[PDB]
């Protein structure tokens, strides 16, 4: 079985993910949705 | 149908190893361990 | 973006079987080289192109020959499994072995296959738009590979001129030996290697054995672990032509980075996560472990320690979920360390490159699936004492002309011997000679 | 009033895609080219940036050129992407391989009428044509080689303009390459001369900037080239929206360079401040004028402290006193009255603009003449002299032909822009 | 906030048994090292972090490494219940033990195996951002525990360095005896340990045995009471770092406040409300009853009468539910008894701690369920005999050169016996130095 | 007039958080920041220590400073604790070690520039600043070290402004700490100097008020930290509201002060009385007189009738007459008139505030000028030269770095400060 790995990092093109039923080891990394342009254009973050 | 918890993830790959035969009497093939092993583990199946 | 490898002799068709098993499996070609309805895409992908052509019923096949003097490896292969994978004119095979002579490789026999090979290599450089490079592999310590590999890369350094080649080669082990006569050959082969190679990356089966001992728990391994490490290093350094990234490595870049003067180009390989699946499930793996693992000598596949020599320059290959400020937070703090020497004339020495395509897992394999891997290739002259040992033990054979009137007789002159060991004498002189500091400033 | 971009090589085009997102965004062009503003403001300067195709369409008069397609391909597949011109991507069939020598010489030579014919095609279009925009990295290959390339035979086609740069320079503490020395000395010693005014980032600037100021956890490229892609868009908002003050490209080289090889400046803008810190501190013009003279606010490594302001300048967006900006630059300049060098009796420039960036209620990008820059160049210069003194990786270039007197001359040049800045720094009215 | 535990030999392992079975129950953790997946508390507080680490998967994995020269007791923990909560590379084990000869682990045996423990150790410390010490357990008494710890800890302490260093040590009891030559192991062990250890603290199994006689009712104990007592120890002494509390110690306090000159190292240590679930029920445990209970002979866990000397500074450890005003007038009442002296030249004599967190019960423990414990650590000149006996032995032992032989062919030169006797001479004069009041009025 | 505060150490950052609990409920602020008081007179001087941030919210002008944020942890965990800055939260790696020369020397130097920094960012953004305020121990290590070596810095920074200090000191009963000594002794060295007015409580005092004159059964560290932010808060109350004989810090350090160096003062607060009682008894200006100088009332161990009196402060919150107040403290100073130095004609000055605390009719707080000090400072001096002469513990403060030289001089210096106490007590007029 074969699927289609996401793009969180970047990139516009589809990758392929091989065997998605072996779970990866070592850590996941730590993400969040705070990006650049939230801060730097959503000051009316708040409506106070 | 592999399911995720994690001893079935460890054994997995070596089960579908290709040297099967070529790891008797050594301590992957040691079920009831943690690999590194140093006692004495059988190299007949009727003793295994 | 296209790539063509050529396989010579015994150990370079079977580490390529390994390699083409694993640019099938992460491609997604069945071994027929039919794509499977299933694996459909969004939008319409070239990454296979590097590696594969289709014909327009859209079979795959690839670009690849393999060259033999014995028939029993091709045979193999056309009577394999992937018997319909590989065109069968690009499989080419004689009817008697090198003998483990160069000269016989070189001067009788290979003499009369050579034609059909540059045939076949022009017949796929005629079918490219933007080819980029040679791959090569085999090893020096036999006699087809050193002496058809040196006749046919000479043959192509003068008919295709600037393009780039680069060797993977499989040099004699330090004490782990197979045949008598491989320094002889290794020196031979050497000397013509050195004037038409760009980088040449140097594999030691011991250490490859080691390394499947201490890290994986394998007891007794077998050449195909080694070809499927072999063909996981590929792999890593050629993902960074066929996959999306932040940080991509053209092969040209490699030559220009990593080669100081045009004789200084053995380079060093070595790989991180080289584990087995109970331990990986017990750590993480973060870039800083596995930044300081592939320096450790813990982690190379050639047997020679770094310690005794300083290193020129460093390429770092990551590939998986990896960001660049932890790149180069790890690389400042390898940067750090004291039991790291650069040599004095190379202040900027690292280059790095990021792609964001995970390493393959294979069903038959013993590495464990893990989300990232950082793969090195190194100049350092530490590599001038593997070098001595050869030189010694053709010293040793060659002061009593222990084995030349089987060389004499396949047609070579005594004078070549000499005029080999003192080119290899001057390599070693240049490496003495480079890692000299500079401190007459006044 | 209209400018020209030209986009050259992997960072360029990567920081430029993000730029044309910024500015379609403020101008209010929908990815299919068809103006969908709300306010006449938006549409009364479009022309600056953009052109304007039959039944609805803007075009964007940008320049796409790389050795690789590679680029190309992934900018092409982004959101944006529909709206570039299809004859304005220029690409050749093999990479620079991290070498100036080719980049400039042998691929360079080969490429160059093509992008010069589409650069003058777009030139003689304009009514009344503004200066020039390039990006590009200084550590590269294609984009330092044949950036400096094309800049060249701009300055010898349009002379009386002015040539502007924002430009990538290799962070003091890990390299990307091993031959960026030798990369960044011939290509400072081509801008010196040609060049009107050049900017400089460092990465390792931004990824501080991220880290403390952002508290980001995991930043990425993508982060960076929207930092510079807010400066980019910033420096042009006078020209292109009314205010109490107008300014211009040029009025801002008049006020900012007093002689004409000391035109190497930093870049800063203002708001940056964390989700969670937000609620805690509203905007006002103090706030911005301590926050945009923080040098953890400033894109390069060099720190102020350990040098003089000669001159700087400050843009502000939004509705706002002029009393509060005159008097905190007068403030500004008493208070810290040692690092401004005495014999000019007022180094800022302020300028004013009505409208604002959109969510933000104001801000500024200031931009700094400072005599630490020598610091850099002194380093790129000691790094050079280590590998020159040993041939390093030198036939490489003399195997695409160029002369080592070529790097001799590089190297004095650079050595010469060193004393100049030290020079004036020391300088004294006796 | 990190700590890195280090066990050496037989009953160092064994007690580390006890130690983590302790720390996963007051954690949490169950014995497989993954988090119970039904619990849903929500407040996923860091307090773990100190002896564990997470692999991302969510299974926890514990800082520490078992070093051993004999298989046997690695495979008892390889092969018991704990299994998957180590990794494997941790396990370290031998091929044959030290012989009960400390020349033998530190001359012969122990140097090829030392390279791994420092290997692993730096691993673990590298995956740390703030370390503040390392935990070592062994007994001086044998062969192993004697020859590796110290050769591990001077190499530690050259690599180290200022880092702190902690031991928990069993030393060879005044009558209870289990070889014949540990009085010769005993001097060589004191010899390198004075000067490679931050704090030692002193055990002897005749005070366990009798304070699980008189205390608990336990007529025929076993190791694996003495065990989980040394654990509950070591859990009270680290409690300060892992939950809330009035009064914090870091471990850097414990070095200002219990050594008076950097050879005076050597500490007691006694725990409150060790008592029976039958006798809990009929009492009420206040504050100043285990404050004056730490103070008596029945309660030291080493074999010394304090009576014979003074204290120099006493930390007094409290969890659970304290008040400080209780522990100010217990401790007021402590100062104001006349069997309890200290020296003239200490007169804030005390140190106290006071922690939230009560202790946990065992689900095969011994002792009760309480709601508060007190547990000290005190320097004291009565140490001095201790010394005085085993070096008593030694001289009555050494006067004919009665094993000597062994040690000698097994690698020692003989002078070092005179060398270390002289060492441990001189400390004992050190503690009738110190403990010498004098009349500055002259 | 806007008070900056720092909080240093554990015992300062818990006493501060108990602080700005009491003063963010009397004028009424949300913890959520928002305005919620019932009277314009709050809003009025709402500036004097809260700073506005947008839309509403306010936060609070203070620096905490740790080297474990266990404290910074559980100070931002509790239940005001989300109103605070959290740009203003400065942390390191490692303890002090409860050592003065780890506290001072190693891990100060390398945080203390950010501490300035942010001291500087609060201080230059008042419109006029009055002095600053500082919570710490002097038994402790980085508490002792680093609030003295703040002070400092401050005073260098800040010449003409004032220092205000709070500051808990070692009972001779409560042994928390074996090297008590060596940190009291230096850092009342330092804060002789540096200081300009500086205030001590013993814990020891803060028992005894609750055991006997509240006789609470199980008193714990929140009501010791109530008590002392009763002061606390109590001492700057007229700065902030009106009054019928308005007073000031500075007026009050003019009229307390005799001679630089006598400026070490006591404290108390007049209307404990527990629950029960009160009903029994209305407070008027001769009970609180009573109460104010009952020696029960005072937070030192010293007792007032082994010294005298050089001068004392008063001040009222509350309606109540001035007649009432002006003879209280008349008829206290003629009836008790051998306790009162007699070169002073008038020893008691007074104010009278509007605004009492919630709950209460009056209130009034105490601050006294009183020889008795040097007993303690004698008790600190003794038990440092049992100590200093056997080296009991100081080798770890020279590995630090210190010469035994400081040791000597603090010790000097502060048997000069207990000699000259002891002077002024027994000098006489023939
Ligand atoms: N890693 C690896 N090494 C191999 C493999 N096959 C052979 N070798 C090694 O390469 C050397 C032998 O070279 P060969 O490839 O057998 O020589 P050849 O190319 O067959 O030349 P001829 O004998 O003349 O046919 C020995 O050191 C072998 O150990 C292989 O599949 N994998
Ligand atoms: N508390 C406790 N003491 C033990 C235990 N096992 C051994 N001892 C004591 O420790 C001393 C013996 O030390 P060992 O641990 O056996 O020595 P070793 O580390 O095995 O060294 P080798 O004999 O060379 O392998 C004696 O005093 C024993 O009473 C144990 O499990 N618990
Ligand atoms: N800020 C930023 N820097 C980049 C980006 N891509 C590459 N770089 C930097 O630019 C330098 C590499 O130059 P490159 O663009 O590859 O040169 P080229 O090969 O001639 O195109 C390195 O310092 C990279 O870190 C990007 O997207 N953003
Ligand atoms: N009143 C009061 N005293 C405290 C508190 N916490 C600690 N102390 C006292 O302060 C002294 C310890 O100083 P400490 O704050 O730990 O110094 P630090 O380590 O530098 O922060 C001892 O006398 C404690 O009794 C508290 O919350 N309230
Ligand atoms: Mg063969
Ligand atoms: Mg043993």
């Amino acid at each position: 079985m074969c699927s289609v790995h996401s793009n969180p990092l970047g990139g516009s093109r589809s990758r392929l993910h091989i065997a998605p039923q072996i779970i990866p080891a070592g850590r996941q990394g730590s993400r969040d949705g705070t990006t650049v342009r939230e801060l730097t254009s959503n000051h009316y973050s708040s409506g106070r | 149908p592999v399911s995720p918890a994690l001893a079935v993830q460890q054994r997995l790959i070596t089960d579908m190893s290709s040297s099967m035969p070529l790891f008797a009497g050594t301590a992957k093939v040691q079920k009831y361990a943690i690999p590194r092993y140093a006692g004495h583990v059988p190299s007949f199946p009727r003793n295994v | 973006r296209e790539a063509i490898c050529i396989h010579i002799g015994q150990a370079g068709c079977q580490v390529g079987n390994a390699c083409w098993e694993l640019f099938c499996l992460e491609h997604g070609i069945q071994p027929d080289g039919a794509m499977p309805s299933d694996k459909t895409i969004g939008v319409e992908d070239d990454a296979f192109n590097t590696f594969f052509s289709e014909t327009g019923a859209g079979k795959h096949v690839p670009r690849a020959v393999f060259l033999d003097l014995e028939p029993t490896v091709v045979d193999e292969v056309r009577t394999g499994t992937y018997r319909q994978l590989f065109h069968p004119e690009q499989l080419i095979s004689g009817k008697e072995d090198a003998a483990n002579n160069y000269a016989r490789g070189h001067y009788t026999i290979g003499k009369e296959i050579v034609d059909l090979c540059l045939d076949r290599i022009r017949k796929l450089a005629d079918n490219c738009t933007g080819l980029q490079g040679f791959l090569v592999y085999h090893a020096v310590g036999g006699g087809t590979g050193s002496g058809l590999g040196a006749l046919l890369l000479e043959r192509l350094s003068v008919d295709y001129g600037k393009k780039s080649k680069l060797g993977y080669t499989v040099y004699p082990s330090p004490q782990v030996s197979t045949a008598v006569v491989e320094p002889y050959n290794s020196v031979l082969s050497t000397h013509s290697l050195l004037e038409h190679t760009d980088v040449a990356a140097m594999l030691d089966n011991e250490a490859i054995y080691d390394l499947t001992r201490r890290n994986l728990d394998i007891e007794r391994p077998t050449y195909t672990n080694l070809n499927r490490l072999i063909g996981q290093v590929v792999s890593s350094l050629t993902a960074s032509l066929r996959f999306d990234g932040a940080l991509n490595v053209d092969l040209t870049e490699f030559q220009t980075n990593l080669v100081p003067y045009p004789r200084i180009h053995f380079v060093l390989t070595s790989y991180a996560p080289v584990i087995s699946a109970e331990k990986a499930y017990h750590e993480q793996l973060s870039v800083s472990e596995i930044s300081n693992a592939v320096f450790e000598p813990a982690s190379m596949m050639t047997k020679c320690d770094p310690r005794h020599g300083k290193y020129m320059a460093c390429c770092l290959m990551y590939r998986g979920d990896v960001v660049p400020k932890d790149v180069n937070a790890a690389v400042a703090t390898i940067k750090t360390k004291r039991t790291i020497q650069f040599v004095d004339w190379s202040p900027t020495g690292f280059k790095c490159g990021i792609n964001y395509q995970p390493p393959t897992v294979v069903p038959g394999g013993d590495l464990a699936k893990v989300q990232r891997a950082v793969c090195m290739i190194a100049n350092s002259t530490a590599i001038a004492e593997v070098f001595a040992r050869i030189d010694h033990k053709f010293d040793l054979m060659y002061s009593k002309r222990a084995f030349v009137h089987w060389y004499v007789g396949e047609g070579m002159e005594e004078g070549e011997f000499s005029e080999a060991r003192e080119d290899l004498a001057a390599l070693e002189k240049d490496y003495e000679e480079v890692g000299a500091e500079s401190a007459d400033m006044d | 009033r209209e400018i020209v971009c030209v986009q050259a090589g992997q960072c360029g085009n990567q920081i430029g895609s993000k730029f044309w997102e910024v500015i379609s965004d403020e101008h209010g062009v929908d990815p299919t080219g068809t103006y969908q503003g709300d306010s006449d403001l938006q549409l009364e300067r479009i022309n600056v940036y953009f052109d304007e195709a039959t039944g609805g369409r803007y075009v964007p008069r940008s320049v796409l050129i790389d050795l690789e397609p590679g680029t190309m391909d992934s900018v092409r597949a982004g959101p944006y992407g529909q709206i570039f011109r299809p004859d304005n991507f220029i690409f050749g069939q093999s990479g620079a391989g991290n070498n100036w020598a080719k980049g400039h010489y042998t691929e360079g030579a080969e490429l160059i009428d093509s992008v010069l014919d589409v650069c003058c095609k777009e030139a003689e279009s304009c009514d009344c044509l503004q200066g020039f925009q390039i990006c590009h990295s200084l550590g590269g290959g294609t984009g330092s080689g044949m950036g400096t390339l094309l800049i060249s035979k701009l300055r010898e086609q349009y002379p009386d303009r002015i040539m502007m740069t924002f430009s990538i320079i290799p962070s003091p503490k890990v390299s990307d390459t091993v031959v960026e020395p030798y990369n960044t000395t011939l290509s400072v010693h081509q801008l010196v001369e040609n060049s009107d005014e050049s900017m400089c980032i460092d990465n390792e600037a931004l990824y501080d900037i991220c880290f403390r100021t952002l508290k980001l956890t995991t930043p990425t490229f993508g982060d960076l080239n929207h930092l510079v892609s807010a400066v980019v868009s910033g420096v042009t908002c006078c020209l292109r929206f009314p205010g109490q003050l107008n300014s211009d490209l040029r009025k801002l080289a008049v006020n900012l360079v007093p002689f004409p090889r000391l035109h190497f400046f930093m870049m800063g803008f203002a708001p940056l401040t964390s989700r969670g810190s937000q609620q805690y501190r509203g905007l006002s013009v103090p706030e911005l004028t301590q926050q945009m003279f923080d040098a953890k606010n400033m894109m390069q490594a060099a720190d102020p402290r350990h040098g003089r302001y000669l001159t700087a300048s400050a843009l502000f967006r939004g509705r706002m006193s002029t009393k509060e900006v005159d008097e905190q630059m007068l403030n500004v300049q008493n208070k810290n009255s040692s690092y401004f060098i005495e014999w000019i009796p007022n180094n800022i420039k302020s300028s004013v603009c009505d409208i604002p960036p959109k969510g933000l209620k104001m801000a500024v990008t200031f931009i700094g003449n400072n005599t630490c820059i020598q610091e850099m160049f002194r380093r790129v210069g000691e790094q050079f002299t280590l590998m020159f003194r040993r041939k390093a990786f030198l036939h490489w270039y003399t195997g695409e032909g160029m002369d080592e007197m070529e790097f001799t001359e590089a190297e004095s040049n650079m050595n010469d822009l060193v004393s100049e800045y030290q020079q004036y720094q020391d300088a004294t009215i006796e």
